[PDB]
RNA sequence: CUUGAGUCUCGUAGAGGGGGGUAGAAUUCCAGGUGUAGCGGUGAAAUGCGUAGAGAUCUGGAGGAAUACCGGUGGCGAAGGCGGCCCCCUGGACGAAGACUGACGCUCAGGUGCGAAAGCGUGGGGAGCAAACAGGAUUAGAUACCCUGGUAGUCCACGCCGUAAACGAUGUCGACUUGGAGGUUGUGCCGGCGUGGCUUCCGGAGCUAACGCGUUAAGUCGACCGCCUGGGGAGUACGGCCGCAAGGUUAAAACUCAAAUGAAUUGACGGGGGCCCGCACAAGCGGUGGAGCAUGUGGUUUAAUUCGAUGCAACGCGA
């Protein structure tokens, strides 16, 4: 329905899958897709090549808001970081800014036990 | 390389003086590697305390994306 | 194997029209050593499709192998005991192998009388995307559009 | 790091300079590092290994700058 | 008597200790906004969570625990250990040139104090993590390794416990015996020349079974203390002491063996590594295993089914 014309595409690439969320300038989602609900499951999911087909299909459902450019917010250690993004610009939008998002704690709580795999 | 505050004398590193610990925090915010600029240890102790206290009066940021 | 020392083989050129590529058609149809059999039996299905078709026996033969002609394949490659099959590119070359080797098996299994009448009909329906060896280019193409997303190692 | 795409910015030299700021801030370095719980022997001898390497091939380096290869 | 030992004055460095305050990042939980079929996880999965709206993204709030970067074979401490920042109380170390005492020293059985983590008692706290436990897989089984959860505990105060590969597997003090490259912190003379404290690496003589150690000795000496006397039984039993308990400490015997052990050497092996080869993989093409038959084998049968070959490297083998 109604039209923003900038937003803000948050990137959440974890080693299991990646997550493409599109807000507007205040936090409040516009559209989003991921790599699992693609066609991909498991090794796929968790590739660079299923991770841009998120990003591009997460555009296509953010087409309704003539949404122009974007900030890019890029969360997590995974391979579908570049590849998201190199599909949010060639989708058609007008990457603006690109800020890394990841946390990190400054110390902090600890982390899980090593796994003896 | 060249340690500076040795170079100068100076005699503490000053967290008020935010223009020089510019220098020696990187602009995501974090203090650099003395290796990196050659800083000597001593002084590189009075840097990284000077810094925190400055970040702990908020004249600078203790990361680059608050 | 571990060299990488073989040069390449001659192979002659074929009598009825100039044809490398119906010697190496032949020779793929070929059984038992029996050359001449499978170029008589070729020249026969070739010149069936050429009064079927009218364009020529090299070009209806050629417009059989390019939309039987496959452009990707995948590879099988082993991970963590799993086994990836990775879309690699092909050589012109072993593409119109794969071709024509496609196109004699599903000759070789279909449901005429004589075998040149299968080849003919077969490169027919070939040429017109109803054969099994289309279907194979078909199903080679998908297979490596599946897991295109490992074009990369 | 956040990267500013620039005026008349071609946009994949500008995905090349957050590629270098995030290479060079250490961001995949400490998710990869604070994923698991480190025992804080283990990472005291970590540590030191990896110094006694370093001046290990410093040194290794030294004395082969002064041999004949061939 | 003053060099051993110690006192006073100026300075310097440090995560040394105890008590209080405070900050930022982050996790979890709560209230709400947007938003929509997933999420999460694995080698691959499932358990689990989500249309009762999850995950994602945003705003606000609560709470606990640890303090990224600095960061360093960097520092401090008897050892155990000690790390955001600020304040209060407090121990020690070292340096410079003096003033002072006057052998006041070294070591230490018995004793006393401190003493990681786990554990225990009382009373708080509880975010994250996580013995026990539950489920999901894996597997022949899987009381595990992996996954999803998860309680003591991990945090605080007091008290107890007194053990660790509590290690440099190297007792403390003092003296002496070539070098080289560094780190850290004083200080004298003018980036250069001196002298100290602590400390990392290499290496000489020498020592060592060798490995190695080597002015920070495992070299050359002295003082004193602790400890060892083949392996197993056994640091176990009994008794004493200590402990709330768990247990700690002191600590045998019978009996049994001819060894058990260390260092290094040549091989071999490795689900260690590096580099290569081979119809060994891949690529292909044709076969075998199914049928009828030939022949050999095994085994059953027979008086005999002669004897021998019988993983590859015997089985159309001696023939
Ligand atoms: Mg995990
Ligand atoms: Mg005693
Ligand atoms: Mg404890
Ligand atoms: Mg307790
Ligand atoms: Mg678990
Ligand atoms: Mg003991
Ligand atoms: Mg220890
Ligand atoms: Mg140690
Ligand atoms: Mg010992
Ligand atoms: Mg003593
Ligand atoms: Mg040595
Ligand atoms: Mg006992
Ligand atoms: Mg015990
Ligand atoms: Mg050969
Ligand atoms: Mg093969
Ligand atoms: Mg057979
Ligand atoms: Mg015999
Ligand atoms: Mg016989
Ligand atoms: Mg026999
Ligand atoms: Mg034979």
């Amino acid at each position: 329905r109604k039209q923003v014309s900038d937003g803000v595409a948050h990137i959440h690439a974890s080693f299991n899958n990646t997550i493409v969320t599109i807000t507007d300038r205040q936090g409040n989602a516009l559209g989003w897709a991921t790599a699992g609900g693609s066609g991909f499951r498991g090794s796929r999911k968790s590739t660079p090549f299923a991770a841009q087909v998120a990003a591009e299909r997460c555009a296509d459902a953010v087409k309704e808001y003539g949404i122009k450019n974007l900030e890019v917010m890029v969360k997590g250690p995974g391979p579908g970081r570049e590849s998201t993004i190199r599909a949010l610009n060639a989708a058609g939008f007008r990457i603006t800014n690109i800020t890394d998002v990841t946390p990190i704690p400054h110390x902090g709580c600890r982390p899980p036990k090593k796994r003896r795999v | 390389k060249f340690c500076r505050f040795t170079a100068e004398g100076v005699q503490e590193i000053d967290y008020k003086d935010i223009a020089t610990l510019k220098n020696y925090i990187t602009e995501s915010g974090k203090i650099v590697p003395s290796r990196i600029t050659g800083t000597r240890a001593k002084y590189q102790r009075q840097l990284a305390r000077a810094i925190k206290r400055a970040r702990y009066l908020s004249l600078l940021p203790y990361t680059d994306r608050h | 194997p571990r060299r990488r020392v073989i040069g390449q083989r001659k192979i002659l050129p074929d009598p009825k029209f100039g044809s490398e590529l119906l010697a190496k058609f032949v020779n793929i149809l070929m059984v038992d050593g029996k050359k001449s059999t499978a170029e008589s039996i070729v020249y026969s299905a070739l010149e069936t499709l050429a009064q079927r078709s009218g364009k020529s026996e090299l070009e209806a033969f050629e417009v059989a192998l390019e939309n039987v002609r496959p452009t990707v394949e995948v590879k099988s490659r082993r991970v963590g005991g799993s086994t990836y099959q990775v879309p690699v590119e092909v050589r012109p070359v072993r593409r119109n192998a794969l071709a024509m080797r496609w196109i004699v098996e599903a000759a070789r299994k279909r449901g005429d009388k004589s075998m040149a009448l299968r080849l003919a009909n077969e490169l027919s329906d070939a040429a017109e995307n109803k054969g099994t060896a289309v279907k194979k280019r078909e199903d080679v193409h998908r297979m490596a559009e599946a897991n295109k997303a490992f074009a990369h190692y | 790091p956040v990267i500013k795409v620039r005026e008349n910015e071609p946009f994949d030299v500008a995905l090349r300079r957050f590629k270098r700021s995030c290479e060079k801030a250490g961001v995949l370095a400490e998710v990869r590092r604070r994923e698991f719980y480190e025992k804080p022997t283990t990472e005291r001898k970590r540590a030191k290994a990896s110094a006694v390497k370093r001046h290990a091939k410093k040194l290794a380096r030294e004395n082969a700058r002064r041999t004949r290869l061939y």
